[PDB]
Order: structure tokens, then sequence, then C-alpha cells
């Protein structure tokens, strides 16, 4: 009744939802895998996608928590084709904040197994992570969560054509 | 039907489109 | 560094391409510039570096009057089988510097590809099998590969991309195994590996029918009469 | 009680639907005002099947006007008969047909086609039983071509246990109106012989050989045709609207007359085909009534019976002579030409004599047989078809209405397969 | 070609929005097909061969 | 319901529009004024003329055209005459300058300025009509107005209504005789235009007209009356089915759909018959198999080509006036076994049937006489594919050494486009040779 709530014409509604799954699944795995097997990661992510500003925010903090959760919802998010919306959100949302996390989500997903990694860096991330932060106008916290992301993804990525224009910048 | 074709015609219009971006790119 | 044409000059043919040239055969190519600007210019062309193309032309007059053609010929001794290339230096008036590429490569001969295919009935279960050769003049080989831009299943094609040996003949044979009656058809395209390739398209088309032959009724109610003609 | 709702489609079937009615009317002494003037004794018991009971007597036509130009009701409102049918009926569109089959059915047949099946649903609820649905149109353009294939298909969908009968027009190579005419008659081959009960062959090159060498008339046009064919239709109807001593009606015929599902045509015609100077020197008589139903001269088929064998045979007869003489014709004849009729069943001929004699004609007697004659139709329109779909000519437009040209192989498949069944049962032998 | 490509990155988000739209395809118009493209072509052998 | 718009751009445009209504008029029994003033004698017009012309609530009909130039005289011309009681001034729109035989101006300094007021113009006409089938685009390709104006005009319409149908009526510049000197120039970018943006164009050349007119007219001294006439004539059996019925209508759609066999071969033959003066129809028996056969004859075409040279794609008859359909069937059981005329193994057969019951009319003061029955046919050939060709090599042998093309340049515009109208234009040689080609 609450992934429904997605859809609606109403954008704050959707915030809303996006607010209490987000909230709701941050504690523990189980509730994240009972949201996995209640098919919601999907809505988020086509939400977040059929929206822009703030409201894809919480949907990016809850799939991060979800990915940082264990590695079974990691994959399912991947399944579920997260890191490219992450990739949209980090370039079409001239936002900072909302930058910040979807860094911080994609390094919460690369930071598990190189197949992990490896669907990420096929996404074409990696090269606007870095951008970002080797920019000086990026915030703090933007360049500080990109840095981390990069660390976590890089520390596992094995697709050597991702990580070969790294050597030059 | 044919709005049932568009179902097949717009995806493989997409996928001509991968072709072209892959060779491109 | 520009091509093709400039501010002040305009040149055609816009690149220059010795193709299916023959060793030691001297051969020769027309090239002709016209004066785009309305003022009357200078022309300086610095000639080929290579020993194979030696540049001819004739001035009658230094500055090229506006709407004027120059006619310089270009003249081709090749000494083995493979691609030459050399570019050739044009000055103008000021910094107005033009570059021209001069391409020289063996051409596979004129094939006699055919564009439509009308090929006879063959009844289900029955098989029928086109050759089409691929005659190479030159001593080199050339890749050749096929594509479909629309299909059938009664159609195999053997083979779809190889070599044309050396003075030698490819054989493509086209498969048609009737798969219902009717008719079936392929729109074919074939790619060739040389340089400034136009793929060459063609049509096939085979047809299943069976028959019952009337006459031999005629014949048969003749025959009837006849017996009882008695 | 038992009523015949009768369906209208293309405008060639629009002006023989309008020269039907004005015939029956003509014939059951009906004014053109829309009360009675007869003066017979059939005529007002069964009147019902084709008309509907209203205060003062006034007798309502039972069919509905199917069209997508609005130039044809005008036309057909204008004749001396035009003003006694029910406009509500005539459901006409803004855009025309252009012969296009895909087109038609697509676009002008998705959002008209709601107001005729109400209008049909309401005038089935009207009634108390029926028995099927009559709809006349030609496979001449993409009125009655595109849009009767789906209203047949919607009926049986909806009442699977009603007759599907029809009589449309079959083209022909010499006399053509349409460039795309295979095509639209491709289309409509596979809903005819998937999603229709029965169907009976109509040509106009035949009809006007006929006529120009027989009538011998000075200048013969569509109104003569519509004529004739609504005579074959009066001769086909009667054996119910005019019960008799041996009646039949349509499906006892479509279950006698059909061996198998994939074969449901048939061959129509007519007897006393004579000119204006001979109507006054004839002699009325069985044998020569067998002679004209039995020859292929007067038949209106664009081909030679002759050059198959008879599969079905149907001789209905309106008059008052007698049932010994039709029995002996019909066995003498097949003892004779032992070698046009197929062996292995015998008596292949079914026996119809309706009692009433028609309004202005003493002797009448219609013919309905399945001869092997069609197959030459069918053989050269999947040649032309094949001819044609090979470099995919005048195609751009129906792939640009959306449908693709899978629809196109599967016809020509389905064809395939059915002259193949065809031929394979012409030459029907005993045994190996 | 550096900013051609980093333009041709834009271009591969927009591509990507396509991509995008090609997991709804890869989500239904192919969940239909999962079945209906097999129930459409057995039967060819069945009008070919018997 | 049936109801068109039609577009008249240029001299030759406006000229032959005015012939069209003046020839509508008096076949309607529509007098000068706009009203109907025979009180006393009636004579006609109770009929369906909503097809063309528009009733009032005081009975006045108003024109539903577009009479658009860039040159005033010809609007000032046509505004002095005697029918400017008929028409609306807002529909003819003047202006400060013309291209008179220029595409660069007309299409970019000089065309690009009225847009706004010609589109408004048609939306509301549009508007003002319930029914829309086509449009009827009068033009020339010599004139720069008509090519210029038309194109870009053209262009937009093609955007702003994909569902109506784009018609094409101009004059094709003759290889022998011409007027100016910078016609293939316009021809050759207005012919990607309507190629590749439109769906049906039909070219005429005045060469043939004048060998006709002196042939069967036999007349000394020509016209462009007698011209602007036969084209009325032409254009009013093509559209006889709308304003009027028939034993099988024949609409706009209706022919459409199978004259244009391919998208890029949509290039009719047109041929008017009888095209005969008034001794001419006295003592002559006409009947519907010699006009018929005399149809296909090069020497009544209005197109400079031998039909021998190559063979039909799809044929388009028509019929106006008292024809017999035994007649009918009689000609084509006739031409279909003619070993002269040439088709090809795919189309056996193809042709329509319109029957027209109104027979045409005459007019006082002109030379057609009074004929029981009239015929028109559309046919699609390759033989006529020479007349691209020789245009081709006309324009090479101009632009080879870039004969006027300073003042393009000058206007603005890019040369790159000669040599894309050039390629275009071999593309649709390459075609029309390879589907003229059979097994």
């Amino acid at each position: 009744v609450v992934l429904t709530c997605l859809k609606d014409k109403d954008e704050y509604v959707k915030k809303n939802a996006c607010t209490l799954i987000r909230e709701i699944a941050k504690h523990t795995p189980e509730l994240s895998q009972l949201i996995v097997n209640a098919g919601g990661v999907a809505a988020v992510i086509d939400c977040i996608g059929s929206c822009k500003g703030n409201i894809r925010l919480p949907g990016i903090m809850m799939l991060g928590y979800v990915a940082a959760h264990s590695e079974n919802l990691a994959m399912a998010v991947i399944i579920s084709k997260g890191v490219p919306q992450l990739s949209i959100c980090l370039s079409e949302e001239p936002e900072d904040h909302i930058k910040a996390a979807a860094a911080w989500a994609l390094g919460q997903l690369g930071r598990h197994t190189p197949e992990h990694a490896r669907a990420v860096a096929v996404t074409n991330t990696l090269p606007v992570l870095l951008s970002l932060y080797m920019s000086p106008e990026s915030s703090e916290d933007l360049q500080l969560k990109s840095k981390k992301a990069i660390k976590n993804i890089l520390q596992k990525c094995t697709y050597l054509p991702a990580l070969e224009p790294f050597l030059y910048d | 039907r044919k709005s049932l074709n568009l179902l097949d015609k717009m995806h493989e219009e997409k996928d001509v489109f991968i072709q072209k971006t892959k060779g491109e790119l | 560094a520009k091509l093709l044409n400039n501010k002040v000059i305009q040149a055609r043919p816009g690149i220059v391409h010795f193709g299916g040239y023959e060793i030691e055969s001297k051969h020769q190519q027309i090239l002709n510039i016209a004066n785009i600007s309305d003022e009357d210019t200078h022309l300086h062309i610095l000639p080929p570096q290579t020993k194979y193309f030696q540049i001819n032309f004739e001035k009658k007059e230094h500055r090229l009057i506006p709407g004027l053609s120059l006619t310089v010929t270009i003249t081709f001794s090749p000494d083995e089988w493979r691609y030459y290339y050399d570019c050739i230096r044009i000055h103008c008036k000021g910094d107005d510097t033009l570059l021209v590429p001069i391409h020289a490569y063996p051409v596979l001969n004129n094939l006699d590809f055919p564009t439509f295919i009308n090929l006879s009935d063959v009844f289900l279960g029955e098989s029928k099998s086109y050759v089409i050769p691929l005659q190479c003049s030159c001593p080199v080989d050339f890749e050749f590969h096929i594509t479909l831009l629309r299909s059938h299943q009664a159609f195999t094609i053997e083979p779809k991309s190889g070599i044309i040996p050396a003075n030698g003949k490819a054989k493509v044979t086209v498969k048609f195994t009737p798969i219902q009656y009717g008719m079936a058809q392929i729109k074919i395209q074939l790619w060739i590996s040389q340089f400034n390739s136009q793929p060459y398209e063609c049509v096939f088309t085979g047809t299943c029918y069976p028959n019952m032959a009337l006459p031999l009724e005629e014949f048969k109610r003749l025959n009837t009469r006849s017996k009882k003609v008695n | 009680m038992r009523e015949i709702v009768h369906l209208q489609a293309g405008q060639c079937g629009n002006q023989i639907g309008a020269k039907f009615w004005e015939v029956i009317s003509d014939e059951h002494g009906i004014d053109p005002t829309g009360t009675y003037h007869g003066d017979s004794d059939l005529q007002l018991e069964r009147i019902n099947v084709y008309y509907n009971e209203a205060t003062g007597g006034k007798y309502v036509p039972r069919a509905v006007l199917v069209d997508l130009e609005p130039g044809t009701m005008d036309s057909v409102r204008s004749g001396p008969f035009g003003q006694i049918f029910r406009p509500d009926n005539f459901v006409f569109g803004q855009s025309g047909a252009g012969n296009n089959w895909a087109k038609g059915h697509y676009t002008e047949g998705a959002e008209l086609v709601d107001s005729v099946l109400d209008v049909v649903r309401k005038e089935a609820e009207s009634c108390d039983c029926l028995q099927g649905f009559q709809l006349t149109h030609s496979l001449g353009g993409g009125t009655g071509s595109g849009m009767g294939t789906l209203l047949i298909s919607k009926i049986r969908e909806e009442y699977p246990d009603r007759i599907m009968n029809t009589f449309s027009v079959v083209p022909s190579p010499k006399v053509s109106d349409t460039v795309v005419e295979p095509y639209n008659a491709t289309l409509s081959v596979h809903q005819l012989v998937e999603n229709t009960d029965e169907t009976y062959c109509i040509d106009n090159e035949a009809l006007y050989d006929i006529c120009f060498r027989t009538l011998k008339l000075t200048t013969p046009t569509y109104g003569d045709l519509n004529h004739l064919v609504s005579a074959t239709m009066s001769g086909v109807t009667t054996c119910l609207r005019f019960p008799g001593q041996l009646n039949a009606d349509l499906r006892k015929l479509a279950v006698n007359m059909v061996p198998f599902p994939r074969l449901h045509f048939f061959m129509p015609g007519f007897a006393p085909l004579t000119s204006r100077g001979s109507q006054q020197y004839r002699a009325l008589t069985v044998p020569e009534l067998t002679q004209q139903m039995f020859d292929a001269k007067n038949m209106m088929a664009a081909c030679d019976p002759r050059h198959g064998r008879y599969l079905t045979v149907a001789a209905v007869f309106r008059g008052r002579m007698s049932m010994k003489e039709v029995d002996e014709q019909m066995l003498n004849v097949q003892n004779k030409n032992s070698s046009y009729f197929v062996e292995w069943i015998p008596n292949n001929v079914k026996t119809a004599v309706c009692d009433i004699p028609p309004r202005g004609l003493k002797m009448s007697a219609t013919f309905i047989g399945n001869s092997t004659a069609i197959q030459e139709l069918f053989k050269r329109i999947s040649e032309q078809f094949t001819a044609m779909f090979r470099r995919k000519a005048f195609l751009h437009w129906y792939t640009g209405e959306g449908m693709d040209e899978m629809e196109f192989t599967e016809a020509e498949s389905n064809m395939n397969d059915l002259v193949s069944e065809y031929q394979q049962y012409q030459d029907a032998t005993a045994e190996e | 070609e550096k900013d051609l490509q980093s333009k041709i990155t834009a271009m591969l988000k927009d591509s990507e929005n396509a991509m995008w739209h090609i997991e709804i395809q890869k989500g239904q118009f192919e969940d239909v097909r999962k079945h209906h493209e097999a129930e459409a072509e057995a039967r060819q052998r069945g009008l070919e061969v018997h | 319901m049936r109801e068109c718009i039609s577009i008249h751009v240029g001299q030759a445009g406006v000229q032959i529009g005015n012939a069209c209504w003046e020839l509508y008029c008096l076949e309607h029994g529509i007098q000068p004024d706009g009203q109907m003033p025979s009180d006393k004698t009636i004579g006609g017009g109770d009929d369906s003329f909503n097809t063309f012309f528009s009733e009032t609530g005081a009975g006045k009909h108003v024109p539903r055209a577009v009479f658009v130039d860039l040159e005033p005289t010809v609007v000032d011309e046509v505004r002095t005459g005697t029918y400017r009681q008929l028409f609306h001034p807002e529909q003819l729109i003047t202006g400060k300058e013309d291209a008179a035989n220029n595409y660069a101006r007309g299409h970019y300094t000089i065309g690009k300025e009225i847009v706004d007021l010609v589109l408004d113009r048609i939306r509301k006409l549009a508007d003002l009509c319930t029914g829309l089938q086509g449009f009827l685009i009068f033009h020339s390709f010599g004139g720069g107005t008509g090519s210029g104006f038309a194109s870009l005009l053209m262009e937009r319409l093609s955007v702003d209504y994909g569902k109506k149908s784009k018609l094409e009526f101009a004059i094709y510049p003759a290889p022998q005789v011409s007027t100016a000197v910078v016609e293939p120039y316009n021809s050759i970018l207005t012919t990607h235009t309507t190629l590749e943006h439109s769906d049906c164009a039909f070219m005429v050349d005045n060469e043939a007209i004048y060998d006709i007119c002196r042939r069967n007219l036999d007349i000394e001294r020509p016209t462009y009356t007698n011209l602007n006439r036969l084209i009325g004539q032409i254009v009013s059996s093509i559209t006889a089915s709308l304003r009027f019925d028939g034993a099988l209508n024949v609409d706009l759609t209706e022919f459409q759909t199978n004259l244009v066999p391919y998208p890029r071969i949509h290039f009719p033959l047109a041929t008017y018959a009888p095209v005969i003066s008034a001794e001419k129809a006295y003592h002559e028996q006409l009947s519907v198999a010699e006009i018929t056969n005399a149809c296909f004859e090069p020497a009544n075409q209005m197109v400079k080509c031998d039909p021998r040279h190559g063979k039909y794609m799809a044929c388009c008859m028509l019929y106006r006036g008292d024809v017999v359909p035994k007649d009918v069937n009689a000609a084509i059981a006739t031409i279909k076994t003619k070993r002269t005329i040439q088709f090809v193994d795919w189309c056996p057969t193809g042709f329509k049937v319109g029957i027209n019951y109104q027979p045409p009319t005459v007019v006082p003061g002109g030379d057609l006489a009074k004929v029981q029955r009239a015929v028109c046919m559309l046919s699609n050939t390759t033989a006529i594919a020479e007349a691209w060709a020789r245009l081709d090599h006309k324009f090479d042998l101009m632009y080879a050494k870039r004969a006027f093309v300073h003042w393009y340049v000058g206007e603005g515009m890019e040369e790159g486009e000669f040599s894309e109208a050039r390629e275009d234009l071999a593309a649709l040689e390459k075609d029309y040779e390879e589907v003229g080609v059979d097994s």
C-alpha cells in the first residue's frame, strides 16, 4: 500500500513514502530483506527516475543503506539497476547534497564483491566521481563522499578498461 | 495489433540505437 | 591543411584515387583548379615527395584569373601491389594552403553482381544451390563479408565472410531449402574489404508450387469418347 | 419468430442490397410510401422475416447500412425507395477507405464499429429468435471487405449459433478496379475461410458476358447486374419466404452442401436467361431448364466447371410442375456425364421445388452448385500476390499504417495450403 | 575528442535514460514474449511437415 | 465533408486559380456578384457547391483558396478585374519585394518575412471547414516565388498536418523552349523539397501544349488563356466525383492511394482527352475505345517522352460524361492485349472506374466544344525519367564553372546543397532505373 504511493500525482506524498522506507530500511538487514522481497526497490528507483529535486535524497539514502547492509541486498539492488540512476542523480541534479548522497550510495554499492564494482564501473560513474572530487566548486561533504566512494570501489574493481583512465587523471 | 507492433518496434529501434552508440563511442 | 577547396581556390576531384593500377604502367589522372575568389591569384604547387607520382602541368600565365581553371596531370608508375599515399601542396596568396590527398590502391575488377535473382520452383523436401563466382584479376587477396537486411530461414549462405585468393575465384553458395509452399525472398548486401568500397546489393527469391496438368484430362475424355465410338 | 437480419457493406454492396429490397418490395406488393399494396396470400403470413410489425401495418426494412463514405447514403436515399429505410442504420464516418483494407480495418474500424454493434444487438434483441445474418458486400475496396470480415467475426464470436452467409464479389484479372485489389482479396480470403460459415462467388465480367451474348442488351449497366443478383437472392431465399411442398432452409443447405469447412465456396446461377425478342417464343419444360442449369454458358462463373469434377449440387425450383422429371433428369445426367462428378459419392444433386411461383414470372429455378472450377481463380490470385510481394510493391502504405508484413506471409501460406487441398481433392480417386 | 567524449558521456547519460526506458522494455515487453514468442513458433512445423 | 483548400503561389498559380474558379462558377451557374440574382429564369445551381464554395446566411458564396504572391503587380491586375466582388481582399496578400525567378532571396530574405500571416490565413480557412482531405498547391519551378516560397510553406504544412494529402501542380521547364535562364537552378532545389517532403507531384510543360493546340485546335497565335483553360479542365476532371456523384465515385484518397507505388516514385503522367476545337467535335464519331487508345499516344501526352522507351507500373483512368460500362470493358480488353503498350510481368492489371453522370460543360468565349463525355488518365512509367536525366546534365554543365552562383553565395546559402541535390537526383534516377528493370 505504501509502494503504490510512489505513483500518485502528488510529489510530497512520494517524498514522504521515500522518507518512510528510508527510516525503515536503515536499522537491520532483515527489514531491508523484507522490503526487497516485497518488490519495493524497483518502485523506489522508478520514482526517483520519474522525479527530481530533494525528493530523490530519501531514495538514494535508503538504497545506500540497503547496499551497505549486506551482500545479497546489494546484489538485488544491482539487479534492479540502481547504479545508473545514481549516475543520473550525480549528473543532472545541480544540488551538492544530492550528489554527495549519490556518491555515498555508489561507494556502498561498490564496496562489495568485485562483480558489484564491475557493474558500477561499466555505468561510467568513476570518471564523474573523479572530476567532482577534482572540482574546486564542489562542497566539502561532496568531495569527501566522492573520495570514500572511489576508495571503496577501486579497492575491488577488476575491470581494467575502467581503471586505465585513472592512470593519467 | 499494431500498437502491439510498437511494442517490438520501439525496443528494436532502441537496440539499433545501442549499436550506433557503441560504434560511435 | 584544408580539403577539397579554399576561400581562393576549389579542386575537383577533391581527392585523387588510382584504383586498379598495373605495375610499371604509366597511368594519368587530371586535376583541375578553379579560382573561387574574385581577385587574380598566383598558385604554387610543391611536387610530390615520392618517385611514383610525377606531376606535370602547363603554365601559360602566372596570375590565375577568377573563374579560370588550371588542368594538372599526375603520372603514376607503380612497382608493386600496395596502397600508395601522398599529399600535394598548393599555395595561394597569404597563408592560403591546401591539403589534397592522393591514394593509389588496387581495385578488384567489375563483378557481375546481380541485383535480382529469380529462382525456379523447387518442391518441398528438395533443395537448390546457386554459386556466385567472385573473380579476382589481381595477384592479391580480398576479404569479403555478407550482411542480411531481411533474412529467411529457408535460405542458407556459404560462406558469410572469407578471402578471395590472389588471381583466384571465390564461390558463394546460397541454398534454398523449401520450408513451406510459397515464396521466400532475401535482401542481401555484400561488403568488400577494398578502399572506397561500395557494398553490392542483391535479391534472391525462391518459389514452391505443385501442379495437376489439366490437358491429360482432356485426352482422357477424348479416350472415353473413342470408347463410346464403337 | 423466425426472422433474418440483413447487413450491408461496400458501395456495391449497398446498391445491390437496395436493388434487392426494391425487387422484393415490388414482388410482395409494397408501395414506395411504406404501406401494403399487395393482393396475394403468402405475402402477409411470413412477411415479418424481413420486415417488422408496426402501427398502421407500415412494415419497416431490417438492414443495417455500414459505409465509410457519406456520399453513398445520399445516392441511395434519393431513389424511389430510399425514403423507406431506417436512417439510424446509415452509420457513416468522415474519412473514406481509399481502397485500403488495413487502414480501414484499423482507423475507420475502431471508433465506428461500436455504433453498428449497438444497433445490430438492438435489432437482434428486438426479435424473439433468429437463424442467421445476411451480408452483401464486395471485395473491391476497403469498405465492404475491410468491415465485413470484422463484423462477421464479431457476430460469430458473440452469437456462434447463427448462419454466416455472404455474397462477396470475387475479382478478375481481366476486369479490375483496384491496383492493390489482389492484396485486399488475399487479406479477405483468410477471414472468409477462418471465420465465415459459407460464401458465394460473385463476378461482374461473367455477368457482362452472359447479358451481352444471351440477353443482347443495348446499354448494359450495373443496374442489370444488381437486378440479376437480386433475382438470384430471391430464388435462394424463397425456400423460407414462400414455403411449398418440399421446403428447405439456409442451414440445411450449408450442412448438406459443404463437405469440409475449409471449402465453403459455391457457384450460383439462374436458368431462364433469354433475350427480349425470345420471351414470346419459348417452351416451358423441365429438360430445357436442366440443360440451361447444367451447361457452363448460363453459369455466372469467370471460369470453366468442366475442368474439374462436381462435388455437391442443389437444384432449387420455383413453380408447379412435378417431382418425377427432376429425379429422372438428374439420374440420366449422372449416368451419361459420369466423368464430371465425384464417382465415390453418387446422388450429388439435391431436389427442391417451391410450389409458390414468383411475381411477374411463372417459371423460375436457381442453381447452387460447388463445382471444381474455382481452383483457377485461387491459383492465379496466389501467383499475382507472389509476383507483387516479391519486390514488395505498394507496401509502404500498409507498413505506414502500422501492421507488419508477416500477415502477408501467413496468409500466402494459408492459400498455398488451401489450393493444395483443393487440387488434391480434385481427382478424388476410389482407391490406390 | 576529450570534450566531445565528455559530451558523448553526457549524451550517453541521456542514452542511459534511453536504457532506463530500455529496462521498462526488458521488464514487460519481453515479459509477454517469454510465453507468446514460444507459443507463436512451434506450430509452423505442424503446418509445414505433417 | 469532401472539402479541400487550394494554394496559389506566383503569377502562374494565381492565374490558374482564377481560371479554375471561373470555370467552377460558369459550370455551376454561379454569378460573378456572389449571390443568386436569377429570379426570373433559373439555369441551375441546385447542387452540392459546399466542396469549393461556402454558403452564408444571406445566400453568398465565399471561395476557399489562397492567392499569395511576392509581387504586387499580379494582385493589382486581378484586383482591377470584373470578379473583384467575388473573393476577399484579405485573401490576396501583396508584397514589397519579389523573387522573380530567384530561390535564395524568396526562400531566406523575402519568403521568411511573410509566414505568420499566411499561416493564420490557412488556419482560419481550415477552421471554417469541417472535412479536409487534401490541398491544391499551384506554383511553378521557373518562378522564384512559386519555388522558394512554395517550398518554405510546404515544409511547414507537412509538419503541421501529417494526415492530410499534399498534392502538387506546377510547370516543368521544357528542354527545347524556355522563358528564363536560371530555371534549372530553382528546379534542382525545388525537386528535393517536393520529393522528400510531399506525397505526389504532377509535372507539365508548355511545348506539348503548343504542339497539341497547333495539331488539333489548329491555331497560329496561341495565348496563355487556352493553356490555363486546359489545366482547369484537367483539374475539374480529376476532382469530378467530389462535387458530384456517379456510379463509382473516386475520391482524392481513393486514387492517390494507388497512384503512389513507392515513396520515391510518385510522378504520374496525366493525359486529357478529347483535346479538340469546335470544328474538331462535329463530324467525328466519338466513342470510348478510340479516345482511350488515343490517350496512350505520345503526341497527346503533355510531357515529351516516348512511352515505348519504358513500361508502366500503375495506371489510373477516370471518366466524365455519358460513359457506358460495356465500352470501358471493351477498351480494357483491347489495351490489355495490345503489343505496342509495354508493361511489367508483375502487374498484369490495375486501373480505376470513375463514372460521372454530369457531362462536361462549355464556356462562351472558349475553344472547347460540347463533348458528351471526357476521359483523363494518370499512369506511372519509367520512360519519363529522361527529363530528370536532361535536367541533371544541364545542371552539371552549368555548375562545373559555377555560372550565376556568386549571387546566391552573396545572398546566403550553402553551396554544398547543390551537391546534395545532385546526388539525391542521381539516387532517384538509379531507383527509377532499378524499378524499370524487370527480372
